[PDB]
């Protein structure tokens, strides 16, 4: 009850690109709607993550961070359930007015990056992935990378982050052992693609200048001044099982 | 500190 019951209330709506598909689809098009996209969907899991039980029990300065660290992953592990549940899998549903079809992922030159996310999705399905595991997973993966030098106050984070690993248990109660293994696997699968994507949109953003790609605020912000944290290896997700 | 600002706003 309680925990699920807070999770399915705090779980945000539709969130709309605002692309126009009435233009033939472009690389420099598709990939600025994307960037939108991720903007608007930044200050849904702003207003999320702030209102997940426990949150506050971070320093200030740690919930701003993981926040940050965490925003790809949770865009990735979110659209891939939506894509799921959607179009089962078929194509990969950014957002009602921005589908890709394999033209598009074609189009974006981001391919490779799609094939993995697409991959992800159709695990939600082969998995039999619920609603409710979904939500526990995606809570989980908030607090899934940290810098290697620890954060603000670290005991406070390890203490939630255990109390997450803790109700993902609950809900899946030798098949408890089996399950949480693949859910475990699942959430480890996330971060080598959210690595992808970072090395991908840190390299548009550096070029985006010459290829016509719009950055939003808030993103240029964060892939400019903490994602090369993660790529230079300053901060590093934290994964269940050894890669 | 357009995060930041963010962050604060809601
Ligand atoms: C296009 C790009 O710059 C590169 C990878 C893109 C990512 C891919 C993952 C993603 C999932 C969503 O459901 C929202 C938008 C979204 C993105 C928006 C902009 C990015 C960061």
């Amino acid at each position: 009850p309680i925990f699920l019951n807070v999770l399915e209330a705090i779980e945000p709506g539709v969130v709309c690109a605002g692309h126009d598909n009435n233009q033939p689809d472009s690389f420099a098009a598709l990939l600025s709607s994307l960037n939108e996209l991720g903007e608007r969907q930044l200050v849904h899991v702003v207003k999320w993550a702030k209102a997940l039980p426990g949150f506050r029990n971070l320093h200030v300065d740690d919930q701003m961070a993981v926040i940050q660290y965490s925003w790809m992953g949770l865009m990735v592990f979110a659209m891939g359930w939506r894509s799921f549940t959607n179009v089962n899998s078929r194509m990969l549903y950014f957002a009602p007015d921005l589908v890709f079809n394999e033209y598009r992922m074609h189009k974006s030159r981001m391919y490779s990056q799609c094939v993995r996310m697409r991959h992800l999705s159709q695990e939600f399905g082969w998995l039999q992935i619920t609603p409710q595991e979904f939500l526990c997973m995606k809570a989980l993966l908030l607090f899934s990378i940290i810098p290697v030098d620890g954060l603000k106050n670290q005991k406070f984070f390890d203490e939630l982050r255990m109390n997450y690993i803790k109700e993902l248990d609950r809900i899946i109660a030798t098949s408890c052992s089996r399950r949480f293994y693949q859910l475990t696997k699942l959430l480890d699968s996330v971060q080598p693609i959210a690595r992808e994507l970072h090395q991908f949109t840190f390299d548009l953003l550096i070029k985006s200048h010459m290829v016509s790609v719009d950055f939003p605020e808030m993103m240029a912000e964060i892939i400019s001044v903490q994602v090369p944290k993660i790529l230079s290896g300053k901060v590093k997700p934290i994964y269940f099982h050894t890669q | 500190g357009a995060f930041q600002n963010l962050f604060q706003s809601v």
